[PDB]
């Protein structure tokens, strides 16, 4: 797809037989989510944003559906106040900024 | 309004 | 151009005449900049993101060059740790997300 940015940049996920939905996110590093189904044990890991720096709950190797776009990588669970693909998986579909 | 990670 | 994602999109703006390098982001709503004087009268807006909220001055009516392309509107003013490119001038620049 082509998509404008005069709205969020929401699309569909799927996790785990669990339909989501997330921000593509060209200013996060990371992909973090709120909430992930029973995904079991994970890495602790810092990162940062506009207002300071939060724990969040490191998986790797996660397979994620992005608007029909097979990847495997690692998704960040954390107080993120929207679902957000960062670049990690962003790059995992082909998405690129383009103007 | 967010402005989304460092 | 085409703008990959394997490292972050930042790129060169031009405001208030000085040239700067500021970051795309598809997942801010509004453009946030590093401590600078802008023209105008300014409001106190407060914005979010992760780790908090923050307290932003809001200039309205700016002109930022993004890459030589010519955008007017909100620029947000305050202790971000990196220049932001929000969707409200993105779609000024008609950027898009493509895959
Ligand atoms: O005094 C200043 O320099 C700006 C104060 C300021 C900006 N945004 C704000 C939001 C809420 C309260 C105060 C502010």
């Amino acid at each position: 797809p082509q998509i404008t940015l005069w709205k969020r940049p929401l699309v569909t996920i799927k996790i785990g037989g669990q339909l989501k939905e997330a921000l593509l996110d060209t200013g996060a590093d990371d992909t973090v989510l709120e909430e992930m189904n029973l995904p079991g044990r994970w890495k602790p890991k810092m990162i940062g944003g506009i207002g300071g720096f939060i724990k969040v709950r490191q998986y790797d190797q996660i397979l994620i559906e992005i608007c029909g776009h097979k990847a495997i990588g690692t998704v960040l669970v954390g107080p993120t106040p929207v679902n957000i693909i960062g670049r990690n998986l962003l790059t995992q579909i082909g998405c690129t900024l383009n103007f | 309004x967010v402005v989304x990670a460092x």
